DNA sequence: GGGAAGTAGTTACGCCTGGTCATTAC
DNA sequence: GTAATGAACTACTTCCC
RNA sequence: GACCAGGCG
């Protein structure tokens, strides 16, 4: 028999052998290997004005990485390279253009278009296949995935897009109505059009397109395509003769009022109103053509199969009227499909290729008109190559991979890389997002789905208003890519599948869908899904192909496309599993891997539309002959961060989804490459340790080799009210043998730009005669050449590299002093300093700084089933109690927090730690299957100790026994980055702003606080008018303004002769003086601005 | 990054007694059995031990100067 | 102004002078990229 | 006239971190 | 070298056959 | 200075 520890082997295997950012790395090798031709096929060639010339395109080829110095030469390029000199790791692209002259093509010619960034460990990074000594010596870290770009210097990811299936059709109902709604997008050259058909209470369906804002009906949309003759509508959209009456009583409307042409008119008159009356025709053929379900085609023959297919959407809509068809669901995964690198990437790509053309295009034109056809004609090859400008493409590309600004109006596509560890650099990597709004409510949107299972982790969510609309994949999820379509057709059109042209459907019929379209009709589908499925268990086509049935409708579907979820499944036949003891054993051996049990039958994906049709057993014991299939680990479902968590059954669904999330901030050894890796900030633990109760999942993710956070002696006891609400105490002497010690980074930058002329910027010391010379005590420590000596100590305003920029223009002959200094309310060490070139030229320069923070008050520390708190206070180790066994607690947590978040997983824990650390070996607490609580019970109570887990205590002050049994233990603990050294802000007098007046904003550029407008009516409230004057204007803007008396203007001081007078009217002896705050000004002016004129009456006291 | 000098909670010395450890460990040996023979009773020491690793030595490869 | 330098991957001393100097590039490897190295001081360190 | 139907207006308060801009053809 | 722009809600207001 | 993205109560 098979046990559940057995099939955890065969689970390992699949991690093992594919890895865990699949989803990345499969789709750009598609988009490199295929996607780049198709977009060049799409435009075929460029047609200039030249009367004799035309250019066909050939082949796309993707070179080397490199990078091109300024001065010429082009060199080979590592992204470490890349990374510290803020260039962009990136290869050229090449493509051939043959040709044309009077109808015969010449010999084709090759040029360079531009260049592509890459993806980080893909099929064409230089990094690929590598050993690990060969990464050691590269500085790379070989437990780093890959998986992102380098764009100037920085890290950018892809996060994927949740978007709804790309040519299925749906029905709904909306209550404002009776409306029976059934709307479709298409796509067609990443181009999304929505068409509805629906009907209302008079019983005439009708159709809304695109650039129409009338809904035309749906007879004469009909008759605009052909088939004008009653018999052929109905002929095309069905047989029942419900339908047939349903129809008869459509017709009237149109049946015998217009004819094809008519129709046209009536189009060209509503699409072109009050225009010519050729214009029309035109215009309406055109909207026809191409705004009405373009994935059907474009060309004008195509109208009959645009026609079948609404008339199949009117089919379900009407269908739903009757009640013969239940109203779908949007929120069934089996209707939404994923977007990956490889098609954004593509679109984008096309937009930039869309521009280079017409731009070459446009330059032949200039230049031929321009030098004449003799120059043209002399040297072909020449006139081709210099005619194009290879950045439009580049730098079109780069901007928007470094915004984040999709074109399309779409935002948030490209982020920046989290990196503060292990954890959260790989959750970062495995992110889903939905591209609906934030600010709206989205009930059903954000609810969980049964469809969820496997393929969504249900506890990894954030906690503000993005709950719900972000979610992470589960360890089991498995995404597809896309085969060849027409291979897939002419295949099934090979076994008994009649085409749709030839026959009618009837409900006597099944009908067979591939991708969303109708292809065809069958006698008898439960036998076809049988056949086609016993074929891709054989080996006989792809894995990726998934088929369902239904028989209430008496349908088939067939699935090809990309961006599907599924998950993997055991095959199981006559109530007995296809996975047997030898199997397993084959597998630990070495000689079976997870892609041959994949092909040999084995194993099977399903995507949500194949898990309809399944009966999955949970358990291998719990199998019968009804089961179909049997699930491989319970376990797997949960996310990444989320498996973290020991014995996470026990626990409430909050505490978890507090606990995930706060597994992503810890601190600890991240990569190993920290010393020379250049980042903004950084972090480091002084002695990360090992989990004691852990599950068996961490060990095979790798996240042992890099752990955070350590263990703690943790003794439940209610301290002398330090400890009350959350807050936890410490010991000092852990404290002074280094428990919790971290080390705190940071870098600088400076650059020597150039200017437009000779004018340029200079290393070098300062003069005191230098405008903005700060204090001769800041230049310090700083060499002669203008940089830091490395391991000196540096305080707050310290100057790191000394700068100093061309003279401002009004100050003549006077340099400024732009040199970059620390920050003002920072202390450290300089670590390391880096002299390098940038790309165009320009010298570059990068410093480091190194901070050693200890624990103090204020400081969050916080375990991993979602407990959290700040230290509240040290205490001497003397004064702490100690067990009588000889323990001292290395921390208090006060016993009032315990019962009302329930998490019980956490006195599990301490039990089974404090067992693990006595026996001398690690407890497993894999979920589902870890070690249960009796067995530690019992254990626990042969080492020695009481089955309860209490102990006797002696009082640390009194010196005598408590009264009451205290529970101890050891709890993991982590220290997470809220660090109260980074929250301290205070603020006296500083800058302001430069429009109003009013101190700035930020704890960088020492801003001040906002005074809210709730604040003003709590001061109301309380009813201090005066503590409002003060704080509202006095520590606000205030000025003084001159008033004339007679008309309300402001009136006119004037500096030069010390007269005031009013400047529209003359006035000069009523002026008086009146304070103000200045925003109130402003306003006067803004008002004064447009052409409302405020008048002011003046009053005495 | 290396072994502790000191446990933390009662400040016992164990920082040359990891090496020993390992290799018994590494030879077959019952881990507990071999804690009792290095003299570490209170289990707050053993702590120190059953769960470190070494991550010094796979740092060293990157050198600042 | 003559000072020391250190390549980022040979590891061996360069010596020229950032003032005047038009490309930075060890005569040793194609690498652009130099240390700063650490000077001959007596730092001194507490021990808490 | 009193039924559409099409505008027009809103959707909690602080704070922190980092990254990008701010034209081009001749 | 520079001159040149390229999703829900709710209550009103307007119809309207 | 304005935008974008991510976090904290
Ligand atoms: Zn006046
Ligand atoms: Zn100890
Ligand atoms: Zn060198």
């Amino acid at each position: 028999d098979v046990t559940p520890d057995d099939l955890w082997i065969v689970m390992e295997s699949y991690w093992q052998e594919k890895g865990l950012v699949r989803q990345h790395l499969d789709s750009y090798n598609a988009f490199i290997e295929r996607g780049l031709q198709e977009v060049v096929n799409e435009f075929g060639g460029i047609k200039p004005d030249i009367p004799d010339f035309e250019v066909k395109f050939g082949k796309i080829r993707v070179g080397e990485p490199e990078f091109q110095e300024p001065h010429g030469q082009r060199k080979p390029l590592y992204p470490m390279d890349a990374r510290i000199r803020n260039l962009t790791y990136a290869a050229p692209l090449y493509l051939e253009m043959i040709p044309v002259i009077k109808g015969v093509e010449q010999d084709p010619v090759e040029v360079r278009i531009g260049e592509l960034p890459i993806m980080l460990k893909s099929k064409v990074c230089r990094l690929y296949g590598l050993s690990d000594e060969e990464l050691i010596k590269l500085g790379e870290d070989p437990k780093d995935p890959g998986g992102y770009f380098i764009i100037n210097g920085s890290e950018r990811v892809i996060v994927s897009i949740e978007d709804i299936a790309p040519n299925r059709t749906l029905v709904e109902k909306d209550e404002r109505q009776e409306k029976y709604i059934a709307k479709v997008f298409s796509y067609r050259h990443g181009y999304r059009a929505l068409v509805a058909v629906e009907r209302r209470k008079d019983g005439i369906l009708y159709v809304d397109i695109p650039n129409v804002p009338k809904p035309v009906k749906f007879v004469y949309v009909m008759r605009a395509l052909g088939l004008e003759r009653d018999k052929d509508i109905v002929e095309a959209v069905g047989n029942d003769p419900e339908v047939q009456q349903i129809m008869f009583d459509n017709l009237e409307d149109a049946s015998d009022i217009t004819t094809q042409q008519e129709a046209l008119e009536f189009i060209g008159k509503l699409v072109a109103p009050g225009q010519a009356r050729e214009y029309r025709l035109k215009r309406a053929e055109y909207v026809i053509d191409n705004n009405l379900l373009p994935h059907m085609g474009v060309s004008p023959e195509d109208r009959i199969k645009k026609a079948y297919y609404l008339g199949m959407m009117a089919l379900k809509v009407i269908e739903l009227s009757l009640g013969r068809r239940p109203e779908d669901d949007k929120d069934h995964y089996a209707n939404k499909r994923l977007r990956l690198a490889g098609d954004l990437l593509k679109d984008l790509f096309r937009v930039a290729f869309s521009q280079l053309v017409k731009d070459i295009q446009y330059q032949m034109t200039k230049t031929y008109q321009r030098k004449g056809d003799k120059y043209t004609f002399g040297n072909i090859h020449r006139f081709i190559r210099n005619s194009i400008r290879p950045d439009v493409l580049t730098e079109r590309i780069e901007h928007a991979l470094a915004t984040g600004a999709w074109p399309g109006g779409r935002t948030g596509v490209s982020q920046l890389l989290d990196r503060t560890n292990y954890m959260s650099t790989l959750s970062h990597l495995r992110r889903v997002t939905s591209p609906l709004d934030r600010e709206q409510p989205h009930f059903e949107a954000r609810d969980l789905h049964g469809t969820h299972w496997g393929r969504i982790c249900p506890t990894e969510t954030p906690e503000g208003p993005n709950c719900g609309l972000v979610k992470n994949l589960a360890l089991m999820a498995q995404i597809t890519t896309a085969v060849p379509e027409e291979e897939i057709r002419e295949y099934l059109m090979s076994l008994g599948i009649v085409p749709i042209e030839v026959r009618r459907p009837d409900p006597t019929l099944w009908r067979v869908y591939l991708n969303g379209v109708l292809i065809g009709t069958i006698e008898d589908g439960k036998a076809l899904v049988q056949r086609i499925r016993q074929d891709r268990r054989s080996g006989k086509i792809s894995d990726v192909i998934n088929v369902a049935y239904y028989e209430d409708v008496k349908e088939v579907y067939v699935n090809s496309d990309d961006g599907r979820v599924r998950r993997p499944l055991i095959i199981v036949e006559n109530g007995v599993p296809k996975l047997t003891k030898e199997h397993v054993q084959a597998v630990k051996e070495g000689r079976l891997k997870w892609s041959d049990l994949i092909k040999m039958g084995i194993i099977e994906y399903l995507d949500a539309e194949e898990e309809e049709n399944a009966y999955v057993a949970m358990w291998p014991w719990e199998v019968t002959e009804e089961h179909t299939h049997l699930e491989l680990m319970p376990a797997a479902i949960l996310g990444l961060p989320a498996s973290l968590v020991p014995y996470p059954e026990h626990n409430a669904a909050p505490r978890n989804t507090y606990g995930a999330g706060m597994a992503k901030q810890s601190l600890g050894l991240g990569w190993a490459n920290f010393r020379i890796r250049v980042d903004t900030r950084g972090h480091l633990l002084h002695y990360p340790q090992i989990p004691l109760v852990n599950s068996r999942i961490m060990k095979a993710v790798g996240y042992e080799d890099r752990p955070a956070g350590q263990n703690f002696v943790v003794a439940v006891l209610a301290y002398q009210g330090y400890n009350m609400e959350d807050a936890i105490i410490i010991n000092k002497a852990s404290i002074e043998r280094g428990l919790a010690r971290s080390t705190f980074f940071r870098t600088y930058e400076a650059e020597e730009k150039k200017y437009l002329g000779g004018q340029t910027d200079k290393f070098e010391i300062p003069d005191p005669t230098v405008r903005g010379y700060r204090g001769e005590k800041y230049y310090r420590n700083l060499d002669e050449d203008g940089l830091i000596f490395p391991e000196s100590k540096v305080e707050g305003k310290d100057v790191l590299v000394g700068r100093t920029s061309p003279p401002r223009f009004l100050s003549l002959q006077e340099r400024r002093e732009t040199s970059v200094a620390v920050r003002p309310s920072e202390k450290g060490v300089v670590d390391k300093v880096i002299i390098t070139e940038t790309g165009d030229g320009t010298k570059l320069v990068k410093v480091t700084v190194r901070d050693l923070r200890i624990p103090e008050l204020g400081d969050k520390f916080a375990s991993r089933h979602g407990q959290k708190g700040v230290i509240g206070l040290i205490v001497p180790q003397e004064d702490m109690p100690w067990t009588e066994s000889g323990i001292v607690p290395d921390l208090i947590v006060n016993p009032h927090g315990i019962p009302s978040r329930m998490t019980v997983g956490q006195l599990i824990e301490a039990i089974g730690g404090k067992v693990a650390s006595l026996k001398g070996r690690r407890v497993d607490g894999t979920a589902f299957i870890g070690e249960p609580e009796e067995k530690l019970r019992k254990e626990l109570e042969e080492l020695g100790f009481k089955h309860t887990g209490r102990e006797i205590m002696y009082d640390g002050i009194t010196g005598k026994r408590l009264e009451a049994d205290i529970f101890i233990g050891v709890i993991y603990y982590q220290r997470l980055h809220h660090m109260v050294a980074d929250k301290i802000h205070a603020r006296s007098r500083g800058p302001v702003q430069v429009l109003t007046k009013q101190p700035t904003e930020g704890r960088a550029r020492e801003g001040g606080l906002r005074f809210g407008e709730m604040e003003r009516d709590v001061l109301v409230g309380h009813g201090a008018a005066m503590l409002l004057i003060e704080r509202l204007l006095e520590e606000s803007d205030k000025t003084e303004v001159w008033v004339c008396e007679n008309c309300g203007h402001i009136a006119l001081e004037d500096k030069r002769r010390r007269r005031v007078y009013c400047p529209v009217c003359g006035e000069e002896e009523r002026i008086s003086k009146v304070e103000m705050s200045y925003a109130f000004k402003l306003l006067l002016d803004e008002l004064k601005a447009m052409v409302i004129r405020p008048k002011l009456n003046l009053s005495e006291r | 990054m290396i072994v502790p000098v000191r446990c933390f909670t009662c400040g016992k010395v164990i920082g040359d007694k990891y090496y020993e450890f390992k290799r018994r460990v590494e030879a077959g040996e019952d881990p507990e059995k071999v804690l009792d023979d290095l003299g570490l009773e209170r289990y707050c020491c053993r702590r120190m031990l059953l769960s470190h690793v070494e991550l010094i030595d796979d740092i060293m490869h990157y050198r600042v100067y | 102004v003559e000072a020391v330098y250190r390549c980022f991957k040979c590891g061996r001393e360069v010596k020229l002078d950032l003032s005047i100097t038009r490309d930075l590039r060890c005569p040793y490897c194609g690498s652009k990229i130099l240390y700063k190295p650490r000077p001959k001081v007596p730092r001194r360190v507490k021990a808490i």
